């Protein structure tokens, strides 16, 4: 069996599961993230709202 | 045996002891038996078999209501309910009359929804008509 | 002797797959017929008749699986 | 270059394993036969996720700021409210160990297992023609003696938590007259009971090994027999799917050793 | 020899399987028949209707299987 | 000699099939029975009438496997 | 030579395995087609135009099976 | 010899089709006793008299069974 | 002998094991499909649309077996 | 020699299918007495009570099986 | 030769048991999804969520299975 | 010497037969388990004790069957 | 040459009643544990930390068979 | 499979990276992020109508 052929598909197996993770997987962890920082943002101010 | 206990809004239908009934359900026709297993249920639009003392029986129209079998003494409830010959064969065609004329004056499905319930009594009237012949 | 020996095997098979068959069958069936008959046994006279209807297809072929295992195993031998 | 599909197979069902008594790294050809042949990759790799994991949680925790939090500091604030919750769930005892030992197996198991998505003749490629080594697979928890050593570990644990809180009594009482009760019974009881206790860390062991195992065989089988435009074609879907296999595969490690510890506790 | 002897084997598989597939099979089909005829007895008449309908569909195969069985049992034998 | 271990391996595999038919088929219909007697205590004579009535034709098939299970065994 | 009698004993294994799915397959669906319809008795023809679309599917598999069976019992052996 | 080779096999098979049978049958069986005291607990020990009724019938065949795996085990041995 | 009826045993084998498979797992689902189609008949071409989704990884790793089967009686044998 | 194969295949055919009939005996009638609890819990112990009384009797058949095949495993062979 | 020629059969053994295994527990598992489809429209999605987690535990094992079936083909055979 | 290769498979009937009991009883009764937490969700941690009390009988024999294969496997062969 | 080919065929048997063990148990786990989903779907992520500590049992047993399956094929040989 | 040293080896990986957890990683982590919390929950009692 030639070998450089395998190693050069298991590239582009790896390119396309990249464009297959960017697009769903990346995606939900980018929201949670940002979604945690909105809700300790709205913490810290609905916190500060004490002050009025 | 066992009593049984027939009221509606407007009126109590029947109140006595029975020998045994054949009543109408949510999901089917349901015969009841002295000290049967206790239940409670919602019934569709249909009727009740009264057979009593030397076997003689009658017919109660029940167009909607509640059962009731939790003590051996049970119970029918009815949002409406004809008694046999109050009610009429010529009642019922009517009935058919008018649900056959809003089957065809019926176009969406809101609409739909109450023909349909003007169909279950008609229907449910052209089967106790019958039945009130024996 | 050498024949024989196997000619009960082929016997054995189809009296037994047929046995499971027919009686797991009629198990099912039968079930639904005295489930029937606790709601309504005003019916179970009806539904009696339509339980010897139904029990009738029931059971056929298998009753071809075991005349034809008792005809291997009493007229081939 | 004579690489029959059975060869590359094996080549990457090698261990790569060394002798503590020559002191050599031994050649995958014709193995050894001693308990003494460490395998070098499961040690290795074992050991520098773990310390990665400290590292990143230990770069917050040397920082940390009670104010509005970072985007990186929130990643890892997840993860521990995600175990911390899952802990206060099925744990209601004091013990301070319970948590940051769940915390660990978690994002331990979770690390290990992510080695197998990596393409399968990188790393073991680099170290024999850059280094030299003569064999090479990256999965730790691809191997029994890592999943067993973590199961034993919660094995010790669990007796170590029954003891304390039961006592003398206690124990002995659960292990004869459990499950059906009347002193005749006990001559069974003991053999119901003691290999129920010891199926705990077993199948925790090998669960996890039995996943990863036959995952990274997959792998290989892909690249060694079908030609390369089905081997793309073949390696995506497994891999989409055994993201959830490392995912979950860690998550039952750690739930399952909550649960062990609680029962045996509480 | 086994040229004959294997065939009554090769037709007890056949006419065992086929047994039990159409004897379960009945059986779940009719009992679903029996509950609904318990519960809707005015509609038996339609109901026995559709079940006549499916149940030949049931039949279909394990008649092929067992006019196979009786063929190899007597045609080749 | 082969001929008579070859005949008790047959038996067996009759006598057991018999069984596994004649359990399931009365587990099956037998637990109706007890959910129609738990609704229906005076018809429970009634009720179980009916299944003997179907018990013997459950066990129809699986004493014909017993009875040629013991002619294979020792009438052979 | 003797080797023509395991092939009837193979096509005899296949064609009573897709009888057994065949059969049981259709009884289950059947059965729920007719519980269906029980309770509602309209909408029956689209209801029904839904039973022959899932049974299409259901004995394509032991479709090939028989075919195969046949094939092996007559055009090969 | 082979005799007993055999014979223990024979046995072995026999008592472990009885076993799976009989285990199941009551199980199911019980499963519905059980039942009906979650519903409501005065007739656990009337429904526990049906109960014994009835899994006489249960164990009926597969102690034929044990009984001739039993002999077969200790006296053709 | 050995070489080729073994392949058509082994061809067997997969593609009744296949049927089996990919015929009980297709009547149980499309049980379901019918109970939902009678109870919200408005839904049926969402509830099949489900369907056939789910339905296709039913099948699947059936159809493996059955493709290699196909091969292994026509390419290997 | 011959006699040990055989005889550990026997012993392995008995507790295999033994440990098939207790374990989804026990796991059918346990299953009911969780739906018990869940529906009527402060009856716990007495549904415990039933439970073990049907559990006995459940296993009872099998038992037999796993001592006859520590028997032949350590005795016979 | 034999060596071989079994080994198809091995094979044929692992990936049909896996094709049953895989399709039926699929099938049990799309089937309630679709019940569910059927009581709630925004749980379709939802649960259609669920549903590929968990259809991802059921085939972990038959897929090795399978997979080893196909190295036993192409790999050992 | 032949002896060693009965053994593994004697010790893999064991280990396959127990792993079917012991993973259906446990999906039988856990999903009993699951519906009781799906009506009474304040009720979980009382009936997770019920389950474990009842799981252990479940798995009674299959790990016995399980230490017995697994010894045969390794301490015998 | 037939010492190694038993061995293979041995961790086929292993692995594929392992395979049907592992399925089939979660199949029916996991429906159970979508119908508590569709019934409160807003109680899914409790009953999902259930639903993973019942399946770490239900398929604890049949990965040690699988694993000893591995283990015949690539260790032992 | 095979039994081999590198078990003990992973077990004292195992504990001494539960003991760093313990010692040095959780105490602070659980410290930070709770202080916030409390920072928060009186943010809810300090809450002119009173």
């Amino acid at each position: 069996m030639n070998l450089n052929a395998t190693i050069l598909g298991q590239a582009i197996a790896f390119v396309l599961f990249v464009l297959f993770c960017m697009k769903y997987v990346w995606p939900p962890l980018m929201a949670a993230i940002e979604k945690r920082q909105k809700e300790i943002a709205d913490g810290l101010a609905s916190a500060e709202r004490a002050h009025k | 045996t066992y009593h049984l206990d027939v009221v509606s809004a407007e009126q109590q239908m029947f109140s006595g002891l029975v020998e045994k009934i054949q009543v109408t359900g949510s999901e089917g026709e349901l015969g009841i038996y002295p000290g049967h297993a206790p239940l409670l249920t919602a019934i569709k639009p249909g009727m009740i078999r009264i057979v009593k003392q030397h076997g003689h029986e009658e017919f109660i129209y029940l167009s909607g209501g509640i059962l009731e079998v939790q003590p051996g003494n049970v119970t029918v409830l009815a949002d409406t309910a004809i008694r046999g010959q109050d009610l009429d064969e010529a009642r019922a065609m009517e009935a058919k009359r008018k649900a056959e004329e809003h089957i065809s004056s019926s176009h969406g499905d809101v609409d739909y929804a109450q023909a349909s319930a003007e169909l279950a009594k008609a229907i449910a009237q052209l089967r106790v008509i019958e039945l009130t012949k024996k | 002797n050498l024949n024989m020996d196997l000619l009960y095997m082929a016997a054995a098979v189809m009296m037994g797959l047929a046995a499971i068959g027919a009686a797991i069958g009629i198990g099912i069936l039968g079930g639904k017929f005295l489930e029937g008959a606790a709601r309504q046994p005003d019916l179970i006279p009806l539904l009696r008749t339509q339980f010897f209807i139904v029990m009738g297809l029931v059971d056929a072929i298998p009753m071809i699986a075991v005349g034809l295992g008792l005809y291997v195993m009493f007229a081939v031998a | 270059e004579n690489m029959t599909p059975q060869d590359y197979i094996g080549h990457h069902l090698n261990n790569l394993q060394l002798d503590l008594r020559t002191f050599s790294l031994v050649d995958p050809q014709n193995p050894p036969a001693t308990f003494w042949t460490i395998n070098i990759d499961s040690m290795f790799f074992s050991v520098v996720l773990g310390l990665l994991f400290l590292v990143l949680f230990r770069s917050v925790a040397k920082k940390a700021t009670s104010g509005v939090p970072g985007k990186f500091q929130t990643a890892i604030e997840l993860v521990i409210g995600f175990v911390n919750g899952s802990v206060k769930d099925m744990y209601h005892g004091k013990s301070k160990l319970i948590a940051p030992l769940a915390l660990t197996i978690f994002v331990w198991v979770f690390l290990m297992n992510l080695m197998d998505l990596l393409p399968i003749d990188l790393l073991p490629y680099i170290a024999e023609h850059v280094l030299g080594l003569p064999a090479l697979r990256v999965v730790p928890s691809a191997d029994v003696n890592v999943t067993l050593s973590m199961a034993l570990g919660v094995f010790i644990l669990i007796l170590f938590y029954s003891i304390k809180m039961k006592g003398i009594g206690g124990f002995t009482k659960e292990l004869t007259l459990q499950p059906f009760n009347h002193w005749a019974f006990i001559p069974v009881n003991l053999i119901l009971e003691g290999v129920s206790l010891l199926s705990k860390p077993v199948s925790l062991g090998l669960r996890l090994f039995g996943n990863m195992y036959a995952g990274e065989l997959i792998f290989i089988l892909i690249a060694g027999l079908l030609p390369w435009w089905s081997q793309w074609i073949l390696n995506v879907p497994w891999a989409i799917f055994h993201i959830l296999i490392i995912t979950l595969q860690a998550f039952i490690f750690m739930v399952l050793t909550i649960v062990y510890l609680s029962m045996a506790s509480e």
